[PDB]
């Protein structure tokens, strides 16, 4: 019908299809690309720093009155909170399908009220407008000329660089990672407080009133106004030395100077960052607003550093540590590429087919404006996401074009019928519109409905819930797209394209084998169903990933440690690990990471270390070198004791601990609500799954694992020297502990000053016990005086998934599947470990993604059957259409044998595939169940629904046999050809194109071997029923 | 079954200032409080040398300013009477030269002042009535006696201090002793007046020093003909100088625990050293040593190689080595 | 079987580092705060020996110096004069000898200085003005008269405290007594003066505890001739005391988790071996234990943390416990 009102308006549909064509190839340009938009956002990070070192009411109270109020906030759900060495996080979490902001604007109702409950000191800040998945690029500043050092570097970052860059717009943070922050410090010599007879706390005071300006209002002289303004600015050593801390009456001054030495020296250091092993470095870190576009940023960042150049202080690096465009491009690259060779493949299966430059041609042209309609709807979604979006374009490249190939084909043979009644000599303009419109009125129909078909069978993937949703969402989106658009183009377009402008040697390796389907034709039927016996059987080779290990160039290192060292050592013990592996002749770089940056985004610990390691491309690798067998070198090489290491890639870390919280690909974790529990499952586990044999390393983190020293202050003893609990521990939060007490104001920097004995006199649980004490009476004692000391274990670091105590169970498997693993390890905890009192284990990681995947499929085969049967009834008949879906399982008995041949798991990759193996399944019926009925519909129609003569219809279907091969095979190769590149796994980003694809290539070529027979000898089977 | 080594030390070329062991002198530039006080040479504390009742007071009172000579008061003093009767009375029968010369001596040790005892003679009559004057200019800061009381020998009758040469004490701190004993010359100030301010070249320096502060007492004199400088008023002594060469190196260099102190020592290659120090005293951003280092020995200048808030820094340390 | 291997090139990369276990002594060190202060041997309080006059007073004041010798004022004492009178009498008519000293002896315990009984009987002339002069060197630290004045028989004409083997006195609290032994090292050092280097010459803990500042006090004398320490200075104390005999080993290599207490031994085949040791006290980089090891024994010193925990991953640290 519509096609008619097509060849009405030849013209301009045409030249508006080239309009929306080029209209497409722009709405697309705002591409770059993510790699991933994969990330949960259901979470909020409310991150509160140093109220005290004490890991049991610090962030018992952090997580007690904030997070009490967090259960208030609007949109609740449950309130984590990470509880550490002064430091509090927490994570507020919602309903999936919540607007990000929607959340901050309801978590940001109580930080504001609770804001007051602080100490003084301490603000309960918000996390950044974007997530861990956001570290884009990082770097560390290096200079070899000694022109400058840490302290230099460290202060270049914040007070430049830092700046610099959180201009650039869509980036979110611009964080600091490793490098010294200039201390002024203030270290006092307890023997002066006895000589000079002035206590601590009243250096504390006379050092805090005298650090400020002062404004002193105007005055108008010569009718003008003048600002009175006065000095007091910290900016001196000398002015600190001139602090006073009391004076005669003979107008003689004891200075801060007479009782302490002020000396400049490097913060605390809350994480360490080192560079390829030969030097600590300072870093900044990229991090990316959670919705913006990656590349465009990082972009926009590499030409403001060239802006930087002149500007640098001689001696000045910025190495580059991490880059996510050389993934976003050698992804898009890659998949350019295919795109090109799918398209050159059609261009020589169309011809090959088809002996005619202007037959090509049209099922050519079938193409650009097919691609640009896809580039379109590729702006309803924005293209500026993922390879699915691509690879969703690639997959179905070999059916937009089919749509066209077909409808020409019917049209050459029924060129073929006019020639040979009609004569040679005389054709005019009237009769070839009048073969075009032959060839667009019986294969018309059939042609669409397929295409509504196949968009049906694959709407069920826009109900996956999640980051597998988000990964064949584009996909799910970009194919219902350029294929509803080449059958809107080729009922509008392709046939005036066609119109305005040894296929021997394969009917006669056919039909031979045809006459013999036909011997019996129930017989033929059965031993092709068996085919799928053997396929239930080889389910028991391969296993099934969540998702295709992608790998980018760039690659995460990350061992973990018993919970208790020190900063200094892990600090070591993070140059030693990257000597190990820059000594690897495949890596370029390695940046290590102790500890966390300057951003709410980082919550790791010292006894954590995420090392980034880039290795050179791959034209500079050795000889029989691969990825997986660099890490398995890599994982060899570097090893210290006692610390398990994992290897993880970049990107998938973040997400992973934005998903779950795993840090590694295999996840247990064990929540309970005491805590002596949850180790004890804690460490069993950890035993079981070392002696798997599918794993390379496993070490379950610990809570308990903390040490401390204990000052049990005494009243009773104290009280005898006048001494308040408070006045005790002023020596232990700032003469033993050495607290932050102000900041000088120097310009846009600002340093912090701080008080604190000499080390010597706090060394050691007995140089504690020994401090010297000088109390409010004068008197001379001891720390040990007034309280006992003692050296103790206790909460390393509490931890909490929905305010309930949890431990994560880290395990790293590669050498051997997934599924195979986990399968394992779960089975060796139930008949090994046993179950303790109230403590419930669980997955995670992948496998806990893997699960919320596979439920709903149950519903996703049959919510197609729900309206596959609603489609299948363009022939109206009901008993036709149970064949077709008998027909399919058989295309899926391909795409497994296939899966077995190139070594690939069962993912959801996979699962889309199969989906979209069956939604071939439709068109595949349409163009022979079509031929099928006509046959029976023509001329010798006339000859079977009257009587009887079985060598009757034999003609009819040999001839409907002929028919479809011509149209049929090319249809074939097309896809056969598209099938190939899929299944390379050269390139980044290749191998998960490859599992997406195996389902469908071995499915494809298993259907037309066979439903090339089994959809006809059913036939002959049903007819055989009516009479 | 890997066996790839590598070396564990700490290392570091991606950013190390290191400067140079040089050999020079620690310069000062201080300026130390001082105040204005009264000589304590030019001291007169005048009592009467006998008992008696006070006539007259002279109009003086405490904070007055006294020339010498100045009377003070006048009082009776009857216990020289009866011995200077007895001189009289001799001569009114001519007594010996002796027996003169005798009882006149007596009278001398008696107390009777000698100007008091010469208008005995010269009047011939017996002297009740004695008038004090102010021994030497100065200031009164004592004044225990009015009209009407009695006197006794112990009472203060004027505490008279001058200011002829005025002296001016600063309080140098404890630290720079071992500086100041050799010092050469200091720059005296006083807020008072602007213009008065000359250089001092001699000075004692005390023995003592005020336990309160912690500071020496430099005691210097200044004249005071004007009577310009008064007492009481705040003054500054500042001392500008170098001190005798010594080795020197960046303060930030030096690694000091509460009781062991030291350097990194940057050796002939590259590799980083550990080396014990002994202090002498720092001074404007440079501190000296006593002995520990080779001068032009190289020495990084930085702590910021061991994060403050931990390590220790004996273990720290160790791992640069071996 | 305890212990654990650990791959040789991993160790080696780890930089492990031992030490070895050995007995003796324990020096505990501390430093204490201290006051340079005058001698208290060297003390003078000068007093007229009888009531007289200033006739004249010298050019000194409280915190001047003076040395023995110095003189400090001039005064007319008649007291005295009678017996002299009634001595150079006598001389005069020859009186027996017996009669003389009877008379210089009245004058002796009269008050009148042996001096100015000499310059008596060498010039035969009375003596009425003296002169007070220093008995010591020393500083004046007091000076209550001044010229004018009456002088009695009790008025301090000057107090002299001496400062050559001069005092420091260093302030140990009461609770931490115990470091002071016998056989304790000590070694001054003033921070006025960082180019002397002191001499002690003997040190005393005294008696009761200055109840004002709860501190013992510990007296040390001082040779000071070059008159560098002056008193009022600071001195920092710094004390080395010898324990009884105990085995030794850096603090570096002890691990202690309140509970127990362990060392991590390298073993013949360097086979890292945990073992429970009881710790007897630690000072200035050194713990030592009261027994848990032989000398003899290697220690680990470096690395240990992470060979420990390996040591505790492979259940050698449960294995220690319940072998014993
Ligand atoms: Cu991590």
């Amino acid at each position: 019908w519509i096609i008619r009102r097509s060849v009405a308006n030849r013209f301009l549909v045409l030249m508006g299809a080239l309009f929306l064509s080029i209209w497409g190839t722009w709405t697309i340009i705002n591409t770059p690309v993510d790699a991933l938009p994969d990330l949960s956002d259901v979470q909020v990070i409310i991150k509160t720093s140093y109220p005290g070192q004490a890991p049991q009411i610090v962030e018992n109270q952090v997580t007690y009155p904030l997070t009490t109020t967090m259960l208030s906030v609007p949109g609740a759900k449950t309130v984590r909170g990470f509880s550490q060495f002064g430091d509090s996080y927490v994570y507020v979490i919602f309903e999936d399908g919540t607007d990000p902001y929607w959340a901050r604007s309801r978590v940001l109702e109580y930080l504001n009220q609770v804001q007051g409950k602080l100490p003084a000191g301490v603000s309960a800040e918000l996390g950044p407008d974007a997530t861990g998945v956001g570290w884009i690029y990082e770097y560390a500043l290096v200079d070899r000329s000694g022109k400058h050092d840490l302290a230099d570097l460290r202060s270049l970052q914040d007070w430049f660089l830092k700046y610099e860059l959180k201009t650039i717009p869509d980036v979110a943070e611009v964080a600091s990672v490793g490098g010294v922050v200039k201390e002024y410090q203030v270290v006092i010599d307890p023997q002066r407080l006895a000589q000079y007879g002035i206590s601590l706390a009243e250096v504390k005071s006379a050092l805090d009133a005298s650090n400020q300006e002062a404004g002193g209002s105007s005055i108008e002289l010569a009718e003008a106004e003048y600002m009175v303004r006065a000095s007091g600015y910290l900016q001196t050593l000398d002015d600190f030395n001139h602090i006073v801390l009391k004076a005669s009456e003979n107008g003689v001054p004891v200075y801060l100077r007479d009782v302490a030495k002020v000396q400049i020296g490097p913060e605390m250091r809350r994480g360490i960052a080192e560079l390829n092993g030969e030097g600590e470095v300072a870093g900044g870190v990229v991090i990316l607003r959670s919705g913006k576009n990656a590349r465009e940023v990082i972009a926009a960042v590499k030409d403001k550093l060239e802006t930087l150049k002149s500007s640098l202080p001689e001696g000045v690096e910025i190495v580059t540590t991490y880059d996510r465009s050389q993934l976003i491009d050698r992804a898009i690259d890659n998949l350019s590429g295919k795109l090109l060779e799918e398209f050159i493949v059609v261009a020589v299966v169309c011809a090959l087919f088809l002996w005619h430059v202007r037959s090509a041609l049209v099922a050519i042209i079938s193409l650009p404006l097919g691609l640009c309609i896809a580039f379109i709807v590729m702006h309803f979604q924005g293209l500026n996401a993922n390879i699915m979006s691509l690879g969703g374009i690639a997959i179905a490249v070999g059916a937009m074009v089919d749509a066209a190939i077909v409808m020409i084909e019917n049209a050459h043979k029924r060129l073929e019928e006019w020639q040979h009644q009609h004569p040679d000599a005389t054709l005019d303009n009237k009769t070839r519109w009048q073969v075009i419109t032959d060839a667009s009125v019986e294969v018309g129909p059939a042609l669409f409905i397929s295409l509504l078909i196949i968009t049906l069978s694959f709407i069920p993937i826009f109900t996956l819930e999640g980051q597998e949703g988000r990964l064949f969402g584009p996909l799910a989106f970009t194919k219902t797209y350029a294929m509803a658009g080449a059958a809107l183009l080729a009922i509008v377009v392709i046939p005036i394209l066609m119109g305005y402008w040894l296929n021997r040697f394969l009917i006669r390796v056919y039909h031979p084998l045809l006459l013999k389907v036909l011997h019996w034709p129930k017989t033929t039927l059965l031993v092709a169903a068996l085919s799928v016996l053997t396929v239930l059987w080889p389910l028991n080779k391969v296993g099934g990933e969540f998702l295709p290990q992608i790998n980018e160039g760039d690659l995460l290192y990350m061992p973990s440690t018993l919970p208790g060292i020190s900063a200094a050592e892990a600090a070591s013990m993070l140059q030693k690990t990257d000597k190990l592996i820059m000594s690897v002749p495949e890596v370029a770089r390695v940046f290590g990471k102790t500890g966390k940056a300057e951003t709410a985004t980082d919550s790791a610990p010292l006894e954590m270390v995420e090392t980034t390691i880039q290795l050179k491309p791959q034209e500079q690798w050795r000889p029989g070198m691969t990825m997986d067998k660099i890490i398995e070198e890599l994982d060899n090489t570097v090893r210290l004791p006692g610390l398990a290491n994992l290897w993880v890639p970049p990107i998938r870390n973040r997400i992973d601990m934005l998903s779950t919280g795993i840090k590694s690909p295999i996840g247990i974790k064990v929540s309970g609500t005491v805590l002596a529990d949850i180790d004890a499952m804690a460490e069993q586990i950890e035993e079981v799954a070392r002696t798997v044999p599918g794993v390379a390393s496993a070490l379950a983190e610990r809570l308990e694992g903390g040490r401390y020293i204990n000052v049990e202050i005494n009243r009773e003893k104290a009280a005898r020297y006048g001494m308040t609990v408070a006045d005790v521990q002023l020596f232990v939060t700032s003469a033993v502990g050495g607290a932050m007490v102000g900041e000088t104001v120097e310009g846009i920097a600002r340093y912090p000053i701080n008080l604190r004995y000499p080390q010597s006199w706090r060394d050691s649980p007995q140089a504690l016990r020994q401090l010297p004490i000088l109390t409010p009476m004068k008197q001379q004692i001891t720390l040990a005086d007034v309280a006992d000391i003692k050296v103790s274990t206790g909460p390393s670091m509490l931890k909490t998934e929905n305010a309930r105590p949890t431990s994560w169970i880290y395990i790293d498997a590669r050498d051997r599947d997934m599924v195979s693993v986990v399968h394992d390890l779960q089975k060796a905890i139930a008949e090994k470990v046993q179950l303790k009192p109230g403590t419930s284990v669980a997955f995670s990681g992948q496998f806990e993604l893997l699960e919320r995947a596979n439920h709903k499929l149950k519903l996703m085969v049959p919510m197609t059957l729900m309206i596959i049967f609603v489609l299948l009834y363009a022939f109206r008949r009901v008993g036709e259409a149970l064949l077709i879906i008998s027909s399919v399982p058989f295309a899926l008995v391909g795409g497994i044998w296939l899966l077995w041949w190139m070594g690939f798991h069962l993912s959801v990759a996979t699962g889309t595939g199969f989906i979209a193996l069956a939604g071939v399944a439709a068109e595949f019926g349409v163009v022979m169940l079509m031929y099928l009925r006509h046959a029976i519909e023509a001329v010798p129609s006339l000859n079977n629904p009257q009587t009887f003569s079985e060598q009757k219809l034999d003609e009819a279907l040999y001839h409907g046999a002929v028919l479809r091969v011509r149209p049929k095979a090319m249809t074939v190769a097309v896809i056969i050809a598209g099938l190939l590149p899929i299944l390379w796994g050269t390139g980044a980003g290749s191998e998960v194109m490859s599992r997406i694809a195996a389902p469908m290539i071995g499915g494809m070529i298993t259907a037309p071997l066979l439903s090339l027979f089994i959809i006809p000898a059913a036939y002959k089977l049903m007819w055989l029923h009516r009479h | 079954a890997s066996g790839v080594r590598i070396d564990p030390t700490q290392t570091q070329n991606l950013g190390v200032k290191t400067a140079t062991v040089t050999r020079g002198p620690l310069t000062f530039a201080q300026s130390f409080p001082a105040n204005v006080s009264y000589n304590e040479y030019q001291y007169a504390i005048v009592q009467a040398r006998a008992a008696g009742f006070i006539d007259k007071v002279y109009p003086l009172t405490v904070g007055d300013k006294v020339q010498k000579g100045t009377p003070l008061l006048d009082l009776t003093i009857p216990d020289w009477v009866e011995a200077q009767s007895e001189y009289l009375l001799l001569r009114e029968t001519g007594g010996t030269a002796t027996q003169t010369e005798g009882i006149l001596e007596r009278l001398r040790l008696a107390g009777m002042p000698e100007a008091d005892i010469r208008r005995l003679i010269a009047t011939q009559k017996i002297q009740t009535r004695f008038t004090l004057k102010a021994p030497i200019d100065g200031v009164i800061t004592a004044f225990d006696l009015r009209a009407g009381m009695n006197i006794a020998k112990d009472n203060v009758v004027a505490k008279i201090q001058g200011m002829d040469p005025v002296w001016v004490t600063a309080a140098i701190p404890e630290s720079i002793a071992w500086l100041v004993k050799d010092a050469s010359q200091f720059t005296l100030t006083v807020p008072a007046r602007p213009d008065k301010t000359l250089t001092i070249r001699k000075w004692t320096l005390l023995p003592g020093v005020d336990a309160a502060t912690r500071t020496l007492q430099l005691r210097l004199e200044v004249d005071n003909a004007d009577e310009a400088l008064k007492p009481g008023m705040n003054a500054w002594l500042q001392l500008n100088t170098a001190s005798e060469p010594m080795l020197l190196i960046p303060s930030q260099a030096l690694i000091d625990t509460g009781s062991e102190q030291r350097v990194i020592t940057v050796d002939a290659d590259g590799r980083f050293v550990p080396k014990r120090v002994a202090v002498f005293q720092a001074s404007q951003g440079v501190t000296a040593l006593r002995s520990g280092l080779a001068e032009g020995e190289k020495v990084v200048s930085s702590g910021l190689f061991l994060i403050d808030s931990e390590a220790n820094i004996s273990g720290a340390l160790e791992r640069m080595r071996s």
